[PDB]
Order: C-alpha cells, then structure tokens, then sequence
C-alpha cells in the first residue's frame, strides 16, 4: 500500500495513507501505520566482527569487507549460499545474485516457501494474485483456502469486505474458522475437500460452477506446511 | 345512558396484558414476508 512518511529534521515523525485506488484505497493496516516506532530501536549502526573472545565488537567497513571477501575467495561454488529476508528490495536481490553467480552458485534461497515442482517459479502467473486486488470487486463468489486474510493482508481483506456488502459476493472458506469480519461458508478444515470439490461431489462444485467470476485464492502459509505441492 | 361511564374495563390491566393480547392474536396473523437473507449482515 503506498504511504507518506512525515519527516522533520531527518527523522520519521509519522506514517499515513496515500490514495490507490486499485491498492489500498485510502487506507492503511495497524502495523503499517505505527511500527515506524521500531526504525530508532534495536537498530545495527556498525560494522561489527567477532575477536578473540568470541564476541562481537565494532570495526572499519574497510576490516569486514575484506574479511568477508577473504572467505569468498577461498571457498567457491556450492560452498557459498544466501537466504533473502522479509524486507529485501530488487536491488540487492539481483546483486546477491551476481555476486554469487561470479562464484557458480546457484543456491539462493528464501526463507517463505513456493512449490518448485513442475512450472516452479518459470512462469509468473504462478505464484501471483492474477484477479489484482481491484479485480475482487468483480468476482462473484471466492474460496479462500488455508488463510487469514485478515492479518495476512488487511487491505485484501478490506477490498474483500467491500465486495461482500456491495456486490453480495459469497465468500467460502477452507481452514480454521477465523473471523474475516463478515459471514462466510465455512466448508470446513481438513485439506482433502478441496480434492471432493475436484471430485464434484461436494455441492461447492456446484456454486462454483454457475458462477461467472469465481476466485479462488491460496496463502503462502499454507504453502509452508510441507504439502505445498499437493 | 351517557350518566353511565362505559370504560371502566382497563381499571383491571396487569402488567402483562398487552403481551399476553399479542400471544393470543400470534395465530391470527398471515405469515410474514421474507427478505431471503436472516439478517442484514448474512
């Protein structure tokens, strides 16, 4: 969701909305708004590397670099790795990605995971949102499977709660009956109805069926369980 | 005639009257209409 951030004196005062329409609209989620307040706390200021003791004291950019860059030329290949965090930008992903391909390494790993088997990450479609958050507003009926929209995407869940009062889109959900702050068909918890609705034996084949804008939408943290594939 | 007062048949009201009233008319009425949703948040 896009944001201004209100500075003074080159420090964060305070975060607040900006208009998408397609987005956010003109709203922002709880965290977004106020965990600004952890940027002046618990923050690395250094460049810091392990003495004799063991522990970690503070040094020069120019001692840890060349420390770490002591250890990529004696190793190489497989040997070297990285794992991406939560708040990484493209920039540093794609130079992560130079730097260890001047090593041949290949294991670039996240630390969220996406089933590679078959398409994997070759094609995009496969791991997007492809209804776009505006989209819902079109759709007719959704099946959420295996999440809480409500804390994993306020705002999804929001434009989710708009589409249910003005256009009576009929939400149906495959997991734990969370509140979404509106009413839902809870179709139920074990993960084998979705293959009776593959089979069409459960009458939710039949909704989906005559509808003429189904959705149907898969969280990640379903995708964690180790039956991401299936 | 008019000398006599004709509506002294409320000095005898209970609190429950008028409910008791309406649960004896309850069988009288049509049945209601329906909006096709049991609640304007379904």
């Amino acid at each position: 969701s896009n944001i201004v951030v209100s500075t003074r004196t080159g420090e964060v005062m305070r975060i607040l909305p900006r208009m998408h329409e397609d987005i956010n609209e003109e709203w922002i989620s709880d965290k977004t708004r106020f965990a600004y307040d952890g940027l002046k706390r618990q923050r690395l200021t250094q460049p810091m590397i392990r003495n004799e003791k063991g522990l970690l004291t503070y040094t020069t950019w120019e001692d840890a670099l060349s420390r770490v860059a002591g250890m990529l030329q004696s190793f190489q290949g497989n040997d070297v790795a990285a794992i991406a965090g939560g708040l990484v930008d493209a920039e540093a992903l794609v130079a992560l990605k130079d730097l260890l391909n001047r090593v041949d390494s290949d294991s670039l790993c996240t630390e969220e995971v996406f089933p590679t088997a078959g398409a994997g990450t070759d094609l995009r479609s496969n791991y997007l949102l492809n209804t776009t958050i505006a989209g819902v507003e079109e759709a007719d009926v959704i099946l959420l499977v295996g999440t809480n929209p409500r804390f994993e995407a306020p705002l999804f869940n929001a434009r989710i709660r708009k589409s249910w009062l003005h256009n009576d889109l009929k939400v149906a959900l495959i997991g734990s009956p969370v509140d979404l702050t509106y009413r839902y068909d809870h179709l139920g918890d074990s993960p084998k109805i979705l293959q009776d609705i593959a089979s069409g034996n459960h009458p939710f084949s039949q909704i989906l069926k005559e509808a003429k804008k189904p959705m149907v939408v898969l969280g990640s943290s379903a995708l964690q369980r180790s039956d991401g594939t299936a | 005639d008019n000398s006599t007062y004709r509506n002294l048949q409320h000095h005898e009201y209970s609190t429950y009257t008028f409910l008791d009233l309406n649960v004896e008319l309850s069988k009288f009425r049509m049945p209601q209409p329906s909006s096709g949703r049991q609640s304007p948040r379904h």
